[PDB]
């Protein structure tokens, strides 16, 4: 439920890099310089082999994809 | 240089070996390979416990330290050689040894200029604390 | 399998007040020398131990206990390093195709054995030359009144 309201923090930085929490997600072949914030990891990438990077200077690539793949982007309803 | 010239392991009976040399700090002039100290050989007068130093190669140095500028010249690990407590610098050893091993006086061979290069491998004292204040001073 | 929360190193605290060390690494490095490497990147730490190495990671501050850790492997040599590590009794593979970091939280009942020791065991790696290799390694934990101690 309270993750639902959660939203991916792209909506927030865009293009521009906050200092956020940023993970590795080795399912879909992004790492280094490549990764997702707490929700997109969560929500955008369940189940799938994440491994945190750091905490520091940051830009959800899963909000930036510009296919509209990520689910993060907008609030959900709880199933 | 990576082969330990001049320093055979006493269990294997194996010279020039390449790898991890280990010199025991009370025992004397006895030096063990890595597969052999791995193994636990031990003989009528060493055991498992006694206080043990490790000696690199060349190439085993630059395979351990890489991306710093120590060198052979430099040993950075030295053992307590009463404790078996290992991986202190010259500070870090002679510190211990002066707080927890005052009063100590039994025979050791010191694991410093036992590893440090061209120095004495089998250097006997009964007062490593004179040792580590007199000597071994950087 | 336990299923941890992903933001979990959110909620935990990078921690400079731990020392490295164990017989398998301080016959090599020192434990000031295995902090600096393990807290710096550009260099790294080694062990030709046959079989793995184990590292003993201590605690100097009693109010915090030890919650997670972070290895970050692959930077010097993807061979050289190692294919599994172990801590705890649980057991986890490193299938490396480049440098990367992986993870590690601790259950509770793993934290409050942290409390002040810990030990971690390092498979050896695929090399030929038999050398394992860890870049750097990073600890979390969180307060004793954080985690309920
Ligand atoms: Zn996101
Ligand atoms: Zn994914
Ligand atoms: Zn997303
Ligand atoms: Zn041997
Ligand atoms: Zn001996
Ligand atoms: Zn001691
Ligand atoms: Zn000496």
């Amino acid at each position: 439920d309270s993750l639902c309201n959660k939203l991916c923090t792209f909506t927030i930085t865009q293009k521009e890099f906050m200092n956020q929490h940023w993970y590795h997600c080795h399912t879909c072949k992004m790492v280094d310089g490549v990764g997702v914030c707490t929700v997109c990891a969560k929500v955008c990438h369940k189940d799938h082999e994440i491994s945190y990077a750091k905490y520091g200077s940051f830009f959800c690539d899963c909000g930036a994809k510009e296919d509209g793949s990520c689910l993060a982007l907008v609030k959900r309803t709880p199933s | 240089m990576s082969r330990h010239e001049g320093v055979s392991c006493d269990a294997c009976l194996k010279g020039n070996f390449r790898g991890r040399r280990y010199k025991c700090l009370i025992c004397y002039d006895y030096d063990l390979c890595a597969s052999c100290y791995e193994s636990g050989a031990t003989t009528t007068r060493h055991t498992t416990d006694h206080p043990m130093q490790c000696i690199l190669t060349r190439v085993d140095f630059d395979l351990y330290y890489g991306g710093e500028a120590f060198s052979v010249e430099q040993p950075q690990s030295f053992t307590c050689p009463y404790c078996g407590k290992m991986g202190y610098t010259e500070t870090s050893l002679q510190e211990h040894v002066t707080s927890e091993h005052a009063e100590t006086s039994t025979e050791v061979i010191c694991p410093i200029c036992a590893a440090l290069p061209g120095g004495d491998p089998n250097h006997v004292t009964d007062d490593f604390a004179a040792h580590l204040t007199l000597e071994h001073r950087a | 399998q336990v299923t941890f929360p992903i933001d979990f190193f959110e909620h935990n605290q990078q921690l400079t007040d731990v020392e490295f060390g164990g017989n398998d690494l301080l016959q090599v490095y020192n434990a000031q020398q295995i902090k600096h490497r393990l807290n710096s990147t550009g260099m790294y730490v080694a062990n030709t131990k046959p079989g793995g190495f184990t590292i003993e990671i201590s605690n100097n501050n009693s109010t915090m206990v030890m919650t997670g850790m972070r290895i970050q492997i692959g930077t010097q040599a993807i061979e050289r390093a190692p294919s599994y590590i172990e801590i705890f009794g649980r057991t986890m593979q490193l299938n490396l195709s480049r440098s990367r970091w992986f993870d590690f939280p601790f259950t509770r009942e793993e934290a409050l054995q942290a409390d002040k020791k810990l030990n971690l065991f390092i498979g050896a790696s695929v090399d030929p030359a038999g050398v394992t290799m860890i870049d750097a390694v990073k600890i979390y934990g969180k307060t004793k009144e954080q985690f309920g101690w």
